């Protein structure tokens, strides 16, 4: 039912916002755990996801339709934060590529600064352009109720949020397959016998990678084409994505727990 | 070898020739030095931020 | 005023030094230093390719620095700690007193060291032709009593195919090293054994591939995938 | 005859042991049993210097207690101005395996050595204004573990070939050679009057020499493992040693004996650095568990912890005026605590 | 100071038995892993066997694997090597070596010459 979907989305967004704030304060307060590039990229992704979830909650809760400017601003910010989250997932995949496929000569000056520039600039350019064509592309009169500030042109929605996400998802899935192939090659080394017996750490890391690369957004394709169970699965596994990111990259890590004590 | 043996034995006699004062006297001297210079030890007594060069 | 003047001069000097230092960091990052260690002087470290010797070589436009210890005493307890940050330790062993046992003890000490617990070892087994000549001719059996019970592993892949006895001996030695490597440490560092005949140029390619795998594993460990 | 010489040496060691036992009457703890404790003092990280790429093996404070020098395995030698956290004189080294660095009392020269078995002396001030190798000294067959400037014209170095050498910078030749260590010398410390210096080596022994002719006046054997670091008491009548057996020890001259040992049950990592405060009341020891312990030197009770690093410390020092303590580490970070 | 004194071992007929005892002083015995090394005439130091703290990690060189046995008494601060089936080629000076660092699974340079934490050694000769 539609009514249940709203409740699940609200609960998931609240949990994700709370635990993403927890993850951000943990990773910012303690400098000892953010030395490497993956930790900094994780910080950026957590910030983007927290902002996206907070703005989505604000847009869904508030009911403003007598203010054109405020509705347009809210829709623009929601679109920008969604695009930033997608871009940061894609940048995580690109870092994965630069660390595992191309292994040598991967050093560049201001690596995190350039990643931040791309991740927070490309969505900004896209939203600025779509505003430039017309500011009415964001007014009213995905949208949960009938009246909810969001894209309404139906043309830029496919180009800027579906096609953009389609490219990001293709890159993320390809790099996910590459990582899994290399991991299986390592697991099949058999140096002396029964090498690398399956343990609970490996599937935990695989699940953390799946939620970090945003593979769970693939359920959108089945959910939009319809498959009510798939729709619930999509909403459940993408609303609380930040919650699982916190579980697999803040609570699961032993060094973070050591810093907590 | 044999040369190392005689050098070691020579060093041993030379070390054995010296004389040592009581351990209590050296302990008292160390304590007296610590007490006399305790005032001018910035690490011992926290120094205010006014004259701390690393404010 | 003097104080703002000298502060400005010091700040501009610091900026210049910062520029030079980032320029140096760019060079330092893409080097991949290696430590070429040998059990003894009999091992042909030199052909594998005072105080310390440097060798610079490029493989596929990838720089590599190989450091060979020269005028140093046999006690390596202290200075070996200087090499905990190298990409790999190229341990060369002559597979031909029981020098093999000494090499095994040295490898065990390197593997189980507290500061080298995160450093990977590329193991090279030299003197393959000498080992073959000794095996075919009527000392390995008596030095290692367990060699009699040993059998050639299924994945022997004996490409040269010189004899089913030489392969058994060389794989016995490789397994002797791999026992220490597997038992002592898991999930921190890896040992890569190779057979070298000292008449082949493919050694640098094997080192390059092992270094690529080492850095891949190090990057994978950042995500706790490994 | 070799057995006779061994018996002679054993008898002499026994006689020295009885002389030391007769010398000892009361422990230093009994003497300082009524001394007021320090009071559990705490010091925060006043500054952090973060210019090095690889692990920092050594650092040395300047005479003015404002400038310091640090050597890192990326082949770098940086002179930090700690007051304004700035840096000057980033000196590139010919060999990247430096393990020690020294600052001249006058502040005019900087020494550095390592696996190259050579001590390089750099002139800090030049007419050109660029730091260059003033002179290269190569009389050692082993790696240089430590070096200290005597009077800006003489330098004392200790190497991995179990020898110490006093040089003449002008002529670039060894003036005196100090021998008698079995294991390679790991550290040395100059006396405040620059008339004597102590050296700790890979054996459990530490030897005291006088630079004028160098005949190893005294030998102290209290430790059980390699002596990594040594530091000399401010009054000049004692010194402190740190070894790999996770203990620090306080020996004293003119008594040729132990005074007190600093150790704890939950410490199972070796000492890498040892230094004294301005008045000598505090003993700062760097450990392999990434922490630095500040001991009350008179009571052997831990008075402070300085856990600001991620890897082993490997070097620390206290300013001449005792205002601040600088600790290096293998995480390529220097920290100034006060 | 660290002092290791080895005792036992003289002239023994081939196939005979021998016991070597190493008494240690100047350090906590139980914290260190002990080693037995040997030096044949004109051959250099070679590693024979080792035992970890409180035993339980015994290991031998291949040549003496079936014959020699090494034990330790932490309470008695002593190390023992029993040689039950002597052969002529193991005539050597035997040394009791204490590895350099306590609480370490690895230990370095026992066989290296001029090693500090090594005893004087005892001659063990096997001949008719
Ligand atoms: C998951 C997502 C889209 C991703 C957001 O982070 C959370 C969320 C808000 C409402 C959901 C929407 C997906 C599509 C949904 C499920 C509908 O069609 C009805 C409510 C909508």
């Amino acid at each position: 039912q539609m009514m249940a979907l709203t409740f699940i989305t609200y609960i998931g967004c609240g949990l994700s916002s709370i635990f993403l704030s927890v993850t951000l304060v943990t990773y910012i307060a303690f400098e000892k755990i953010r030395r490497d590039y993956p930790s900094k990229i994780l910080i950026q992704l957590c910030a983007a996801l927290l902002l996206l979830n907070l703005i989505f909650l604000l847009d869904s809760w508030i009911a403003l339709y007598n203010t054109r400017g405020f509705c347009i601003a809210v829709a623009v910010f929601l679109h920008y934060f969604l695009l930033v989250s997608f871009t940061w997932m894609g940048l995580e995949a690109f870092h994965m590529y630069l660390a595992l496929v191309k292994v040598f000569n991967t050093y560049i000056r201001k690596y995190i600064l350039k990643f931040c520039i791309v991740g927070w600039g490309i969505p900004a350019v896209v939203v600025s352009i779509v505003l430039t064509i017309s500011p009415d592309n964001y007014g009213i009169g995905n949208g949960t109720p009938d009246d909810f500030c969001w894209i309404n042109s139906n043309v830029v929605f496919y180009i800027t949020v579906v096609g953009y996400f389609c490219v990001i998802f293709l890159l993320n899935v390809s790099m996910f397959i590459v990582v899994l192939v290399q991991l299986c090659r390592i697991k099949k080394k058999k140096q002396l016998g029964a090498q690398r017996k399956t343990s609970i750490q490996d599937l935990r890391s695989i699940a953390g990678l799946t939620f970090l690369l945003g593979i769970t957004w693939g359920f959108a394709f089945f959910a939009w084409g319809v498959n009510v169970t798939f729709m619930y699965l999509f909403a459940i596994f993408n609303t609380l994505q930040g919650f699982f990111i916190f579980i697999f990259y803040c609570a699961a890590k032993e060094n973070v727990r050591k810093q907590w004590r | 070898s044999i040369a190392q043996a005689r050098k070691l034995v020579e060093q041993l006699k030379m070390e054995a020739n010296i004389d040592r004062i009581k351990v209590s006297k050296a302990a008292a001297d160390l304590m007296a030095y610590c007490e006399a210079h305790a005032k001018e030890d910035p690490l011992l007594t926290p120094v205010p931020a006014s004259e701390n060069p690393f404010r | 005023e003097d104080q703002r003047n000298e502060e400005k001069a010091q700040r501009e000097a610091n900026k210049k030094i910062e520029k030079q230092l980032q320029k140096d960091k760019q060079v330092y990052r893409a080097t991949h230093r290696l430590l070429l260690l040998g059990a003894g002087e009999s091992g042909k470290n030199t052909i594998v390719k005072s105080g310390i010797f440097e060798t610079k070589f490029q493989v596929d436009k990838v720089n590599f620095h190989m450091f060979d210890v020269g005028a140093q005493r046999d006690e390596r307890r202290k200075w070996i700690q200087c090499f905990n940050d190298v990409t790999a330790i190229i341990f060369v062993v002559a597979s031909s007193t029981n020098r093999l046992q000494a090499a095994l003890k040295l490898f065990d000490s390197i593997w189980n060291n507290k500061w080298l617990r995160d450093t990977s070892v590329i193991l090279f087994l030299n003197k393959q032709d000498l080992l073959a000549e000794k095996v075919l001719a009527g000392k390995i059996e008596d030095y290692f009593p367990e060699f009699a019970r040993y059998t050639t592993p299924e994945d022997a892949t004996p490409e040269p195919g010189e004899d089913p006895r030489v392969t058994r001996a060389k794989y016995f030695i490789r397994d002797e090293f791999l026992r220490i490597s597997t038992a002592s440490g898991d999930g921190r560092h890896y040992c890569y054994p190779h057979f070298t005949c000292a008449v082949d140029t493919e050694n640098i390619r094997r080192v390059f591939n092992d270094c690529r795998d080492i850095i891949q594993r190090m990057h994978l460990r950042q995500y706790e995938l490994l | 005859e070799l057995d006779q010489l061994r018996q002679e040496a054993e008898q002499l060691k026994n006689q020295i042991r009885d002389a030391r036992k007769a010398c000892a009457d009361a422990t230093l703890s009994q003497i300082t049993n009524n001394i007021d404790p320090v009071g559990r003092i705490q010091m925060r990280t006043r500054r952090t210097l973060r210019g090095h790429l690889a692990k920092i093996y050594a650092m040395h404070w300047g005479t003015d207690s404002r400038l310091l020098v640090s050597a890192s395995q990326d082949g770098k030698l940086i002179i930090w101005d700690s007051y304004t956290t700035n840096k000057v004189h980033a000196i590139p080294l010919r060999s990247s395996w430096v393990m020690t660095c020294a600052y001249a009392p006058s502040g005019n020269y900087v020494a550095c050595g390592g696996l190259d078995n050579i001590c390089s002396i750099y002139n800090l001030k030049t007419r050109e204004g660029n730091v260059r190798v003033s002179r290269e000294l190569a009389g050692h067959t082993g790696y240089l573990s430590c070096c200290r400037f005597l009077d800006d014209n003489q330098i004392v170095t200790s190497s991995g070939d179990t020898t110490c050498a006093l040089w003449d910078i002008e002529t670039g030749q060894q003036t005196t050679t100090f021998t008698g260590h079995t294991g390679d010398v790991m550290s040395l410390s100059l006396a405040p009057d620059t008339r004597l210096f102590v050296s700790g080596a890979c054996d459990a022994s530490a030897k005291l020499w006088d630079v004028r002719e160098g005949m190893c006046r005294q030998t102290f054997t209290g430790h059980e493992s390699d002596i990594n670091a040594i530091c000399f008491f401010p009054n000049g009548n004692a010194f402190a040693t740190g070894s790999d057996d996770a203990t620090c020890r306080l020996f004293d001259l003119r008594a040729d004996q132990e005074l007190m040992t600093y150790s704890h049950d939950n410490i199972i990592c070796g000492i890498t650095s040892v230094s004294f405060s301005k008045s000598g009341r505090l003993l700062l020891a760097g450990y392999d568990d990434f922490n630095c312990n500040v001991w009350d030197a008179l009571k052997a009770d831990r008075a402070g912890v300085l856990a600001g690093h991620d890897n082993r410390v490997s070097c620390l020092g206290v300013t001449d005026d005792g205002m601040a303590v600088a600790t290096g580490s293998w995480d390529s970070f220097l920290k100034i605590w006060n | 100071q660290v002092q290791l004194q080895e005792s036992g071992g003289g002239l023994v007929q081939p196939g005979g038995s021998l016991r070597l005892s190493c008494a240690a002083s100047g350090f906590t015995f139980s914290n260190y892993k002990m080693n037995w090394v040997r030096q044949a005439p004109g051959k250099g130091l070679e590693w024979v066997s080792d035992i970890s703290q409180s035993g339980a990690s015994i290991s031998y060189t291949g040549s003496v694997k079936g014959r020699f046995t090494i034990s330790r008494d932490n309470a008695k601060n002593t190390l023992y090597l029993q040689m039950n089936s002597l052969k002529p080629e193991d005539t050597a000076v035997y040394y009791c070596a204490r590895c350099p660092a306590p609480f370490t699974r690895d230990c370095f340079d026992v066989t290296s010459t001029t090693y500090a934490y090594r005893g004087q050694g005892t001659q063990v000769t096997v001949s008719s």
